[PDB]
């Protein structure tokens, strides 16, 4: 639930 | 103190002047803010516990999905301007991430198409001056922040949300200390 799609 | 510096949030270093004091940061191809959006509908809770006067502002980003993800932050620019997001949110997450169906601009027009956007109106608003300058306004402000990934938020461009220290042992528990953290941080 907190993940991200990071540069 | 139940909301600690670095636990349910970060401080910018260097903070962000002519910020929207909500700001989220997305993108369509990222699975992540499918989640964020549809799934845990972190925003619409956020929306629930904001103070009087504090709206909640919403920017796409460029940096997946090459040609078209810039293609996908000038729709949103659309989207915002005519004021529909709520109207093709759902359908451009879906195009882009469930059916795939969304390869070129063209697909992303007719999303807004089907979901009674007129062919006319889009276009019109695609070369718009206001498209135009959001989509430069959506570009300065993941600059401004130093945007490191989406989905992500930001307070009074000062603080950015951090659920990664929130609990997580329900959803519900979850999504509420995400809208409080966003509130109290609204009002400090």
């Amino acid at each position: 639930p907190f993940a991200t799609c990071d540069s | 103190a139940q909301y600690e510096d670095g636990k349910q949030y970060t401080t910018l270093e260097k903070p962000v002047a002519g910020a929207p004091q909500v700001l989220e940061f997305f993108s369509f191809f990222c699975p992540h803010a499918y989640q964020f959006e549809e799934v845990l509908h972190i925003s619409d809770n956020v929306k629930k516990k904001l103070p009087e006067g504090v709206k909640m502002t919403k920017y796409h980003v460029n940096f997946m999905g090459g040609d078209l993800g810039k293609d996908l932050t000038q729709a949103w620019a659309v989207a915002m301007a005519l004021g529909v997001e709520d109207k093709v949110t759902v359908p451009l997450f879906e195009g882009v991430q469930k059916t795939q169906t969304i390869r070129s601009a063209s697909d992303i027009r007719d999303v807004f198409i089907n979901a009674g956007i007129k062919g006319e109106e889009y276009d019109a608003a695609w070369n718009s001056f206001v498209v135009k300058s959001l989509v430069a306004q959506q570009e300065k402000a993941a600059a401004d922040v130093q945007l490191r990934g989406v989905p992500a938020m930001f307070v009074n461009g000062k603080y950015q949300l951090n659920p990664q220290g929130m609990d997580t042992s329900n959803m519900d528990v979850f999504v509420q200390q995400y809208a409080d953290t966003v509130k109290y941080l609204s009002e400090k």
